[PDB]
């Protein structure tokens, strides 16, 4: 029965360069968590 | 060696340990290898550090010390604990030499 | 028990005016209290611990 | 004579191609038997939703009749020669090999090709074979080893044919129908998607020529790796069985040398191993002194374009957080601090894995199918020894770095898992703020 | 053949894993074999 | 049923800290001035706390 | 000292030190900005403008 | 090269093969195991099987599982109620060292109290992950039932002495049971010469042909366990020959013409007679071989069964009913050459691997004190006659039976109704 | 069990203190039954009731009826057990046996403390 499951679609919350299931996310990872932690150092540099 | 050993049996005696009926491996410091030797000791050996210790620790509740008969004599005190705590010791030593190369 | 006494020294050399019986005094306890701490009481240690065999 | 001596001792192996494209390789080794199988380039990351459960169904239904041999006639025959006839399924790759002695080689070719080509599917077998598939896949669920790994690749591969399992869904195995795997058979069963290989008394000539007579009448998208988490949380279960991991290099990438490296690094480890605290993996030693873990793991499976790289540990109920915490404290570890005298003993231990699995004619036949098909050549042994004493503590470290560090993990979790971390904690974990 | 590993029917082949310390046992023929197929 | 000392939050901890609390039976005299201290610092907190009301 | 003598250990300190100088330079850089350091601060071409 | 078997006097076997293979594997072979063990030290074998890494005089556990680890090797015991084996396995440049610490271990035990008090855990450990797979737990019943003696004892320390061996007992059981004339040196890709220089540095001391268990005796009795699993596994044994006897090779002939373990993955067994007679009258899931165990003094051969719990009878006496065909003659010409076949192929498929040639030597050696080419066993299997194989089947049929059944017991039959 | 001492022995020497202080009617009625049961049950068959009167002729001088018995047993009341319970139980030194892991048993000073209630 394990095999039955299959894991919902996310696309919906899927960032646009991970969207493409045809397409390694290794390319994309530097640029993704790039802006996460842009967001993150900025913060920090108001506080 | 004379020298020595009447020297080394004041240093027994000024100490206190046999008058309150302890040897001399009951009042080391209980560090890791001490706690890991404590461990591998056999079982009489490790009753009779025990109750030692605890006739020790009695007597010094009550400020007393053990008759001057029952002091534990230098000839007569055995260092059971020594061998083990050499082993755990060397054990160490060699988990280290291997840490460091 | 000489650290003890160092430190009473100390108290009382410190509670005295700045002259020439005290000053002296002064450094010299101040010399054997950290004397005390940090060489003797180590070394003493150690002969002790030759003494009893361990 | 020397380690290295007897490495260049080992007998090559010859590659030779059919017209139709199938690859025919044989290593000699002057010993009484042999084994002997086709390796095909099928499997489940091949497949569409429709079809999921194709080639297992197929390789289900090899053994049980051919056209020329109906029925028993080839199990029977098989059994007569003294052969053993076994097959095995996987995402990426099918094989069907015979052992047998070398004397048998003939035979044998003979029914590896009426396997491969003249297979019949009798709706009958077909039925029987479907009932036999579902109740496997009830079985299957008592592994909980596989199941895990099954989550591992359907959350890692989300949305790619990777993520697919081998057996297929359920409803697959029901509504699957001769036509369709005939179908499947065509697509796929091709001439140049195979390789026959073999090792033990073989003779390539003699190989090369058999496959000439029997197998010369034949036909003439990158995956992506998804940080995500699959729980399934039964209490009832006694263990609990957590797989992490995160995408690795494929087959062809040289990285995966240095990767094999340091996941001997960090080990293996199961309760009834005998070194306990005095094992050299910290994570192993830990586990052996605190009894964290009643096994432990560490996997570099490898596709084609992609892989799966991390470790597998069953815990009881309220260790799973330490195990995941000392895991990766020793992946971090390996990716900033590593030390040349660990990564020898790593690369002795790949060493020693490497020759110790090609023991064996069987092993060999099977590392000459596979490697034809996912490196397209035979790497000697030599080969790989040149590319293990490369391997020094900067390689592992920059490579662990670039496969590790701040790298989103894919999780897997079976049993008591309450107390596994949240993914949030668990990507933490991933990289250090001391470094 | 002078051993219980002659009679390949599965010697209860029953070793468990490890490294530097794995102990392992066999028996004998043990049966077990192609009753997997079903439950 | 339990008991409240052993069983209740703040009464678990105080108990476990002066009430139960497993103490060598050959502590001496010495072993007495840390809690005179604590009840030092209690004195000065309350005559402080009285002084500074007028200061 | 005894323990921590050895040819790891000093493998160790190298792959370390680099990240100890960088947070070395965290703090020097920390240390000048929230002090206001005129004397390392003058040097430094923007910043300058505030004094 | 060759293998070079040689006899030193202090009655060690030691061989060595060449096969200039990049890995080099050296097993020490002892002839020590559950037979040679009595009512006071049972369970003392399997601590030993797991005391290989604990401290010996030459080495620490520490240096034991670091070095080993250090080179990548493998050290192994793996054990046979009458042989106890331990292998070291690494690269032929690091050879040295382990085998170095394998005399050590061997040759120079030091069973500190401390240490072996936290092995006692571990037979649990490792009886509770072989007990996983109920035919374990069948066969050791069986073993239990089929012998009054020796041969009874298990391969896993009873319950009631998991905690209670003593390290005076395991080095009691070395000294009396680890001797020279009980032991075999065996390895591959090694020289000769290397081989008899550690033997001689190491094992020399201890005096061969050490105490000696009683032989063997047939008890014929049965053991029934009703642990409540949906399968019963059930295995009717009768006392057949001893090891190296012709008739024992009949007996493994007559074991493949019943059908031993399966050839064809998912397959009928269509060839394996048991299976085809089992399955004329049980329609439901089942599974039937044939059990033939060879041991110095004595030998058990029967069939083995595993069937759901209802239908247990009737498979039971149906693999029975098709071995009495057997023994009354119904035994085709052809079906024997075809067992003939397979028997050889499995010997040399056995040898095959480095494992497998290693494990056969010193099973040789030990058993004989001689190597037999695989050419000379191929002959021999050869040389067996339909009519042994036949009167082999007669005596399996004559001869009184012992069962052990675990399961649904149920309707299991017992042995006097068999 | 070793760490279930400590527990134990409160259990006890509240119910001691409580019969001593808030005996109540019903479990004086219970325990009243229970001793008119057992009284009964045991001088039941002829070694019983032999010993019962050798041990009564050699302690009590006489062999006390169960009529007698029965009685005294009715006289009791909440305030009896109360009276009795109080003059032997309450504020009594108590004597104390251990054997085995009995380190978690309370030292002597506190299980003389438990004999009597702050309460009370
Ligand atoms: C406001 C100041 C302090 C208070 C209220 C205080 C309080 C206490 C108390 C109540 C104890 C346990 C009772 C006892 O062991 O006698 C204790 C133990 C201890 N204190 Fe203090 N203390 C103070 C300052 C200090 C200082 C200045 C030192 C050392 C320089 C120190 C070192 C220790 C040590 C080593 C112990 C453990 C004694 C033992 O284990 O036998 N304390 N303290
Ligand atoms: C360990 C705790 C304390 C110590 C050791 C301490 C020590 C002292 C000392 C030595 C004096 C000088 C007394 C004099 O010169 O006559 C003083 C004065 C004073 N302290 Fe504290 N003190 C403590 C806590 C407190 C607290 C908690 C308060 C208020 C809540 C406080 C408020 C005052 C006041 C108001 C004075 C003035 C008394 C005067 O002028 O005579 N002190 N303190």
């Amino acid at each position: 029965s394990h095999t039955d499951i299959r894991v919902p679609d996310f696309s919906d919350y899927r960032r646009a360069e991970v969207l493409d299931s045809t397409k390694s996310s290794k390319e994309s990872s530097d640029a993704r968590k790039g802006f996460s932690y842009l967001i993150t150092a900025t913060t920090t540099v108001g506080v | 060696s004379k020298w020595l050993e009447g020297i080394r049996k004041w240093y027994y005696n000024a100490a206190g340990f046999n008058k309150l009926g302890l040897m001399r491996d009951d009042t080391i410091y209980e560090d890791d290898d001490v706690k890991e030797a404590i461990r591998r000791l056999p079982e009489n050996l490790y009753n009779d550090r025990v109750f030692r210790i605890k006739r020790a620790l009695d007597l010094t509740m009550r400020q007393q010390i053990l008759p001057k008969e029952q002091w534990t004599k230098y000839e007569e005190d055995k260092f059971y604990l020594e061998p083990y705590l050499k082993e755990v010791i060397r054990e160490r030593k060699e988990r280290e030499e291997w840490a460091k190369k | 028990w000489m650290l003890v006494a160092d430190l009473i020294t100390l108290t009382w050399i410190g509670g005295q005016p700045v002259e020439h019986p005290f000053i002296i005094i002064g450094q010299l306890a101040s010399i054997l209290y950290f004397l005390i701490i940090l060489v003797l009481m180590p070394i003493t240690s150690i002969i002790e611990n030759n003494l009893l065999k361990w | 004579a020397t380690y290295a001596q007897a490495l260049q001792s080992v007998p090559e192996t010859q590659v030779s191609q059919l017209d139709n494209g199938l690859r025919v390789a044989s290593e000699q080794s002057s010993q009484p038997t042999c084994t002997v199988g086709v390796w095909i380039d099928a499997g489940s990351r091949y497949e569409n939703e429709k079809n999921n459960g194709a080639g297992y169904f197929v390789e289900h239904l090899a053994f049980k009749g051919t056209k020329n041999r109906p029925g028993s006639a080839l199990e029977k025959e098989v059994e007569s020669m003294g052969a053993h006839l076994n097959a095995y399924s996987t995402r990426e790759h099918t094989a069907y090999y015979i052992k047998a002695l070398s004397k048998d080689l003939p035979k044998a070719v003979e029914l590896l090709a009426d396997i491969v080509q003249n297979c019949s599917l009798e709706d009958s077998q077909i039925e029987k074979e479907r009932d036999v598939i579902l109740q496997e896949l009830q079985e299957n669920d008592s592994s909980m080893r596989d199941v895990v790994f099954d989550y591992l690749h359907a959350t890692a591969f989300q949305g790619t044919p990777l993520a697919q399992s081998v057996e297929g869904p359920s409803e697959n195995v029901r509504k699957l129908s001769r036509a369709d795997l005939t179908e499947y058979v065509s697509q796929h069963y091709k001439a140049p998607r195979m390789v026959l290989a073999a090792a033990g008394g073989v003779e390539h000539r003699q190989l090369l020529d058999l496959a000439q007579k029997h197998f010369s009448s034949l036909s003439g998208t990158p995956c992506r790796f998804t940080g995500s988490e699959i729980r399934h949380r039964d209490d009832a279960l006694p263990l609990a069985h957590v797989a992490i991991a995160v995408e690795g290099p494929g087959w062809a990438n040289p990285d995966n040398v240095p990767l094999q490296v340091a996941n001997a690094i960090i080990g293996h480890y199961d309760s009834t191993y005998g070194g306990g605290t005095h094992m050299s993996s910290t994570l192993a030693s830990v586990a052996a002194t605190r009894k964290l873990c009643q096994s432990f793991q560490t996997f570099n499976i490898c596709y084609a374009e992609t892989g799966l790289l991390g470790a597998h540990f069953v815990c009881d109920n309220m260790s799973i957080d330490d195990m995941m915490f000392f895991l990766q404290g020793q992946w971090m570890r390996l990716c900033t601090s590593a030390t040349e005298s660990e990564v020898v003993r790593g690369k002795n231990i790949l060493r020693n894995a490497l020759v110790s699995h090609l023991d064996g004619t069987t092993p060999v036949c099977e590392d000459i199918g596979r490697s034809l098909l996912t490196y397209g050549r035979r790497i000697p042994l030599a080969e790989w020894e040149s590319r293990i004493a490369e391997v020094d503590a900067s390689v592992v470290r920059e490579v662990c770095s670039k496969y590790f560090y701040d790298q989103c993990p894919a999780v897997a979790g079976l049993g008591p898992i309450e107390q596994l971390p949240d993914y949030n904690r668990i990507r933490s974990g991933m990289f250090w703020l001391r470094f | 053949r002078h051993v219980v590993c002659r009679f390949p029917l599965g010697p209860f082949c029953a070793g468990v894993v490890g490294h530097a310390a794995l102990p392992a046992t066999s028996e004998s023929p043990v049966l077990d074999a192609k009753r997997s197929f079903l439950c | 049923m339990t008991n409240i000392r052993k069983s209740h939050p703040l009464m678990k901890i105080i108990n476990n800290a002066f009430i139960d609390l497993p103490a060598p039976s050959n502590i001496s005299s010495w072993w007495n001035f840390g809690s005179l201290l604590g009840i030092c610092l209690i004195l000065q907190i309350l005559t402080g706390l009285f002084l500074a009301m007028h200061y | 000292l005894s323990r921590f003598l050895g040819p790891r250990y000093r493998e160790l300190a190298r792959n370390w030190i680099p990240t100890a100088s960088m947070w070395g330079a965290v703090g020097a850089v920390g240390l000048v900005w929230a002090t206001d350091w005129r004397l390392i601060l003058d040097w430094v071409p923007y910043i300058n403008g505030k004094f | 090269q060759d293998l070079e078997f040689t006899r030193l006097p202090n009655g060690l076997v030691i061989a060595s093969l060449e096969n200039y293979a990049p890995a080099s594997r050296i097993g020490l072979f002892i002839k020590a195991g559950s037979r040679y063990e009595d009512s006071n030290n049972l369970g003392t074998s399997h601590l030993l099987r797991l005391a290989s890494s604990l401290t010996t005089k030459g080495a620490s556990s520490f240096k034991i599982t670091r070095g080993i680890e250090a080179v990548g090797g493998k050290l192994s015991v793996t054990s046979t109620r009458e042989s106890m084996a331990y292998t070291v396995e690494c690269l032929r440049d690091d050879i040295e060292i382990l085998m170095e610490f394998l005399l050590n271990v061997t040759a120079a035990p030091e069973f500190r109290r401390w240490e072996v008090a936290a092995l006692q855990s571990q037979l649990r450990i490792d009886k509770a992950v072989a007990f996983q797979n109920p035919q374990a737990q069948v066969l050791e019943n069986l073993h239990a039932a089929a012998y009054r003696n020796a041969l009874a004892n298990s391969l896993y320390c009873p319950d009631y002495r998991i905690g209670k061996v003593t390290p005076d007992q395991l080095h009691y059981y070395v000294q009396n049971h680890f001797t020279s004339a009980r032991m075999a040196l065996i390895g591959l890709g090694v020289s000769h010469p290397v081989l008899k220089q550690v033997a001689e540095r190491f094992l020399n001391m201890r005096g061969g042909l050490g105490l000696s268990g009683a032989k063997a005796k047939y008890r014929g009795g049965e053991i029934r366990d009703q642990n409540g699993d949906s399968l019963v596994h059930a295995a009717l044994v009768a006392e057949s020959a001893a090891t190296g006897s012709a008739e024992a090779n009949a007996f493994s002939v007559l074991q493949h013409v019943l059908g031993a373990g399966p050839h064809v993955k998912r397959g009928s067994n269509a060839t394996s007679s048991l299976y085809q007679a089992v399955a004329k009258g049980v329609h439901q899931p089942f599974d039937v071989s044939a059990f033939n165990a060879s041991y110095s003094d004595s030998g058990l051969f029967g069939i083995y069964t595993i069937s759901q719990a209802a239908s247990a009878g009737d498979v039971i006496k149906s693999a029975y009913d098709q071995v009495k065909t057997i023994a009354q003659g119904n035994l085709s010409n052809t079906d024997v050459q075809a067992a003939k076949n397979k028997l050889k192929a499995g010997y040399l498929m056995s040898v095959e691997s480095s494992e497998g040639f290693l494990d056969e030597v010193g099973s040789q050696a030990l058993v004989a004190g001689s190597y037999v080419q695989p050419s000379t066993v191929l002959q021999q299997i050869d040389s067996v006659a339909d009519a042994d194989v036949i009167n082999a089947a007669k005596k399996f049929v004559s001869g009184r039976k012992s069962m052990a059944a675990s399961g649904n017991l149920g309707h299991t039959p017992f042995v006097d109704e068999l």
